[PDB]
C-alpha cells in the first residue's frame, strides 16, 4: 500500500511516515512547540508531499540533462557559510553566531553510547538533503530561465509599442444594449463550440459534488443554570477566602489556576484584563459570561502593588553529602558575604561563575511554579537591593544577592474561577437522537436534499470537492467522511460521523462524480453560451450599423444606444480605459499602431461593444531606444513568464496521489 | 568517475553563470576553475561536456558574439521538455541578431513545436510571430499567434494575445 506516484515511482506509506516524522521533529525544534494540532499536522502533510513531489520532478530531468549537485559543490557551499539555508542553523561559532563548518565535522565514535542526543545527524541530515534538493532546483531552473534571450526586432517591438501615443475618437454600441432573452442558443451551437475548444475543458484530477449536514451541539438552558449555579457557589466561597487561594482556585476546577506571585495586567485571562480597573482589591467581580471563551467567570484581586518587573541577582549554590553540612557550609558562605567577601571569587571556589544575571517576569509568566521554583522566584523579588539572603531549598540552600531593580510596573494577583459552559450528555444524545433518525428516514440523496429544511438541517453545498482537502466543510476529524464521498455512488447518503471536538455531528450526501478526463458539456455550459451570446450580439450590432449606412462618425453617434468618446495617449503596449464604455479595451492600442490619421475605422468587435475609432492627433516620447537595455528588460520578463515550469513538469509527470485513503 | 570528475570541473562555472559573470564562466577564472571551453574539451564524451556547450552558448550570446553562440548552442543534443527548447530557441534568438530573419522564425517555431508548453511555447511564439510581422509575412503570425491562442490558452501571453492578432489582421490591408 503506496500514498502515491510521480512518473511511475511510487512512495510507500513507510517512506511517506517517515519523512513526516522527519519534519514534524524539524518543525517542532524550531517553532519553539513540542506538539502541533490536527490542522497543523495536516499543514505538515502537505508540505511534506509537496516537497517531494517537487523533487522527483526535477530529478528526472537533472538526471536526463546530467544536472547533479556533487559532494565537492556541497563541501564548497558549506565552507562559504552564506547559503540561506545555513543561517538559523545550530553549528554556529560561539563568540560570531554565524555558521561554522569545523564543529560541523563531527565523529563516528557512538554501554559504549552515553548519551543520545546525536540523533542531531538526523536533523543535519535533513538540513542537508534540502540544501542539495534546493541546489539542484535552482541550477535546472537558471539554465531554463537564462536561455530565455531577446532580440533585435522585439526589442524595437516593445519600445515601439511604449513610446507611440495616439489620439482617437470614438463611437461604440454597448453589449448592453441588447436584452439577453432576443438572442436564442440553440443546443447544437453549444456542443459545436465545445468541441471546438474541447481541449481547454480538461478536468485533470477527479472531483465530485456533495451536500452535507453539520450539526453542532452546544450547552441548553438547563446545562448553563447548572454551570451558572456551580460558579455562584464557586463565588461566594471566593468571598469568604483569605488565604491558599491556590488550592481554593484547583479545587473548583477552575479554567485558570493561581499562582502566588505578582504578574503584569498581560500575564491574566484578556476578560479579566478588561475589568481590571474595576475592580476593587479584596471584592469579588462578581459572575459574569465571556462570549469568546464560552465561559462563566468570576474573580478576586488578592493584592496591587509597584515592583520592578526585572531584577538582577548573582548566587551560589550549596549542596553537601547530608543536611548538617550543608546547613554548615550555607552558614559559613553567608557569613563571608555579610562580611565584605567579593561573591565571585567565593563563587569560583565551589564551581560556580557568580556573575550577576537578569530575571524579569515574562520568563516564569505562564509556567507552573511551584516548589522550590516558587520560592526561589518569591525570594528574588522579596529581597531589597544588595541585601543578601540564605535560601533553604529543601535538598539544597542558595546564597542570594539582589544587585539591582529596574522596569517598575504595576503587578497583581488575581484568583481566577473559569468555568466553561459545556453542554451535558442528555444534550448530546438529544442532538444525536434527532439526527440519527433523521438520516435513517432519508437514506437517499433525493430524500435528504427534499426534507432536510422541514427537519431543521441546514443543507450546505460544496461542488469540485478534491479528495486532498482532508476535511469536508472545515469540520475538525471528517477524513473518513471524505475518504467515504470517494468510494460512494451517486444518490448515497453515508452514515452519521461524530467529529469537531467531540460536538459535531456530520452526514454527506453525495450528488455527482466528474471523473478525470474531460468536464462535460454542462460544467461549462455558462461559459460558453456567454461566448455565443456575445458573438451574436456583436453581429446584430454590425448588421444594425450596415442597415443605417453609417459611413462617417456622426452617424454611428445617431445610432440607438450609441455612446462616444475622445481617447488620449492610447499607446499598443496598455490597454486603454474607455470611460463611454465603463471598460478596458485592449483593442483600441492594436487598431491605432497601424491606423491613418483622420480615417474613420471599420466597426471593431470589443469587451464590452462595437465601436468604431477616427484618430486625430499622434505624438512620441522623447526617450531613446537603447536596444541592451530593451533586450534585457525581455529577457526578464521571460524567466518571469516560465516561472511556473514545475506545473508543467506536473502535467506529463502522471502525478498520482492516495494519501487519503491512508491518512 | 569520468562522469564525477567532469560534475566537479563544472560547478563553479554554473555559479558564475547565475551570477551573470559570463567571462569567467565560459574562460575560467584564474583560480582553479577552467571554463566551459575546456570542460567541453577535457571531459568530452560526459554529460557535464554536453551541459557546458549549452551554457558557453549562452555566455557567448550574452557577450555579443551571436556567431559563436550559435555554432555552440548547436552542439548542444538534448530531449527534454524545457532546457533543449530553450536552448534551441537561443539560437532562433541569435540568428535575430545577425538579420538572418527566416532562420530566426522557423527555428523558433521549431522550438515552441519542441517545448509544447505553456511556460516556453508561448514566448517562442510571441518572437516568431514578430519577426514575422517584421517580414510582411501576416498571415503567418496570425497562426503562430493564434496557435498561443487556441493551444496555450492558460499562459500569461494567451491573457493579451488579442492585441497582436487584431494588429497583424489590420496589416494585411
Amino acid at each position: 500500500h503506496d500514498v502515491g506516484e510521480v512518473n511511475g515511482d511510487a512512495l510507500s506509506a513507510q517512506e511517506y511516515q517517515n519523512l513526516v516524522e522527519e519534519y514534524t521533529e524539524v518543525i517542532k525544534l524550531s517553532r519553539g512547540v513540542t506538539a502541533l494540532n490536527d490542522e497543523q499536522t495536516n499543514q505538515v502533510r502537505d508540505e511534506v508531499w509537496r516537497s517531494y513531489v517537487n523533487n522527483k520532478l526535477v530529478e528526472k530531468e537533472a538526471k536526463a540533462l546530467g544536472l547533479t549537485v556533487s559532494a565537492a559543490e556541497i563541501q564548497d557551499i558549506l565552507k562559504a557559510g552564506v547559503h540561506p539555508l545555513l543561517q538559523q542553523t545550530p553549528f554556529r561559532n560561539p563568540q560570531t553566531g554565524a555558521f561554522d563548518k569545523d564543529m560541523l565535522n563531527k565523529f563516528l565514535v557512538d554501554a559504549q553510547y552515553a548519551e543520545q542526543y546525536n540523533n542531531m545527524y538526523k536533523y543535519w541530515s535533513f538540513i542537508q538533503k534540502t540544501l542539495v534538493q534546493s541546489r539542484l532546483a535552482e541550477k535546472y531552473q537558471a539554465l531554463v530561465a537564462k536561455a530565455l534571450l531577446s532580440n533585435p526586432v522585439e526589442a524595437q517591438d516593445a519600445f515601439d509599442a511604449r513610446v507611440n501615443q495616439y489620439d482617437l475618437l470614438m463611437a461604440a454600441v454597448p453589449y448592453s444594449s441588447i436584452v439577453d432573452s432576443t438572442i436564442v442558443v440553440k443546443e447544437s451551437e453549444l456542443k459545436d463550440l465545445y468541441n471546438k475548444k474541447k481541449e481547454q475543458f480538461k478536468q485533470y484530477q477527479e472531483s465530485r459534488d456533495i451536500k452535507y449536514i453539520d450539526v453542532q451541539v452546544t450547552a441548553s438552558a438547563e446545562d448553563r443554570a447548572a454551570i451558572q449555579q456551580e460558579v455562584d457557589e464557586a463565588t461566594a466561597q471566593l468571598a469568604t477566602t483569605t488565604d491558599d487561594y491556590t488550592s481554593f482556585i484547583r479545587s473548583v476546577g477552575s479554567e485558570a489556576p493561581y499562582v502566588d506571585l505578582f504578574y503584569n495586567k498581560t500575564a491574566f485571562p484578556s476578560d479579566v484584563v478588561a475589568r481590571l480597573d474595576s475592580a476593587s482589591v479584596g471584592s469579588v467581580y462578581g459572575p459574569y459570561y465571556n462570549g469568546a471563551d464560552n465561559t462563566i467567570n468570576s474573580f478576586k484581586v488578592v493584592a496591587k502593588t509597584a515592583a520592578a518587573d526585572s531584577i538582577e541577582f548573582r548566587q551560589i549554590q550549596v549542596f553537601a553529602e547530608d543536611a548538617l553540612k550543608t546547613k554548615a557550609l550555607a552558614d559559613s558562605i553567608y557569613t563571608a558575604i555579610k562580611g565584605g567577601a567579593n561573591f565571585a571569587d567565593l563563587a569560583k571556589k565551589y564551581g560556580q561563575t557568580g556573575e550577576t544575571n537578569w530575571m524579569s517576569s515574562a520568563q516564569y509568566e505562564g509556567a507552573q511554579i511551584d516548589g522550590d521554583n516558587l520560592k526561589f522566584i518569591s525570594a528574588i523579588n522579596n529581597t531589597g537591593v544588595n541585601e543578601v539572603v540564605n535560601l533553604p531549598l529543601g535538598q539544597a540552600n542558595v546564597i542570594l544577592q539582589v544587585t539591582n531593580k529596574k522596569a517598575v510596573k504595576d503587578k497583581y494577583k488575581v484568583a481566577v474561577v473559569k468555568r466553561e459552559v459545556e453542554f451535558s450528555k442528555e444534550t448530546y444524545n438529544r442532538a444525536y437522537n434527532d439526527f440519527s433518525q433523521f438520516i435513517a428516514a432519508n437514506p437517499t440523496a433525493e430524500k435528504m436534499i427534499a426534507n432536510a429544511e422541514e427537519a431543521g438541517y441546514k443543507l450546505l453545498d460544496r461542488r469540485d470537492l478534491y479528495s486532498s482537502e482532508h476535511t469536508i466543510g472545515g469540520v475538525r476529524g471528517t477524513k473518513e467522511a471524505l475518504r467515504w464521498a470517494f468510494s460512494a455512488k451517486p444518490g448515497d447518503v453515508s452514515g452519521l460521523y461524530e467529529c469537531g471536538e467531540s460536538d459535531h455531528m456530520v452526514a454527506v450526501a453525495l450528488v455527482g462524480v466528474t471523473p478525470e478526463g474531460y468536464r462535460p458539456l454542462k460544467a461549462v455550459q455558462d461559459q460558453l453560451r456567454a461566448e455565443i451570446v456575445k458573438d451574436k450580439k456583436a453581429e446584430k450590432i454590425m448588421a444594425d450599423m450596415k442597415a443605417a449606412n453609417a459611413t462617417s462618425l456622426d452617424q454611428y453617434k445617431a445610432m440607438s444606444g450609441a455612446v462616444s468618446d475622445s481617447l488620449k495617449l492610447v499607446t499598443f503596449a496598455a490597454p486603454a480605459y474607455v470611460s463611454a464604455l465603463r471598460s478596458s479595451e485592449p483593442l483600441v492600442g492594436a487598431y491605432a499602431s497601424v491606423a491613418e490619421m483622420n480615417k474613420l475605422s471599420a466597426p471593431i468587435k470589443g469587451n464590452a461593444g462595437v465601436f468604431v475609432l477616427q484618430m486625430y492627433g499622434k505624438d512620441k516620447l522623447s526617450d531613446t531606444f537603447n536596444a541592451k537595455d530593451e533586450e534585457a528588460t525581455l529577457a526578464n520578463m521571460h524567466a518571469r513568464f516560465a516561472s511556473r515550469l514545475m506545473n508543467d513538469l506536473y502535467l506529463k509527470g502522471k502525478v498520482k496521489d492516495t494519501r487519503y485513503l491512508f491518512f | 568517475p569520468r562522469e564525477e570528475k567532469a560534475q566537479a570541473a563544472l560547478f563553479k562555472g554554473q555559479e558564475y553563470f547565475e551570477q551573470d559573470a559570463y567571462e569567467q564562466a565560459l574562460n575560467g577564472d584564474s583560480i582553479g576553475y577552467v571554463g566551459f571551453l575546456k570542460v567541453a574539451d577535457e571531459y568530452s564524451g560526459t554529460k557535464a561536456a554536453n551541459l557546458a556547450k549549452a551554457y558557453a552558448g549562452i555566455c557567448y550570446a550574452q557577450l555579443g558574439k551571436y556567431d559563436e553562440a550559435v555554432k555552440m548552442l548547436d552542439g548542444f543534443n538534448g530531449g527534454d521538455q524545457m532546457v533543449a527548447p530553450a536552448i534551441l530557441g537561443a539560437t532562433g534568438n541569435c540568428y535575430a541578431q545577425l538579420g538572418q530573419l527566416d532562420k530566426a522564425a522557423s527555428t523558433l517555431l521549431s522550438a515552441a513545436d519542441k517545448a509544447d508548453n505553456n511556460s516556453l511555447s508561448p514566448i517562442f511564439l510571441m518572437q516568431a510571430g514578430e519577426i514575422l510581422v517584421k517580414q510582411g509575412k501576416y498571415d503567418d503570425a496570425v497562426n503562430a499567434y493564434t496557435k498561443i491562442k487556441d493551444k496555450y490558452f492558460q499562459s500569461y501571453q494567451a491573457m493579451d494575445i488579442d492585441k497582436y492578432i487584431e494588429q497583424a489582421k489590420l496589416m494585411k490591408k
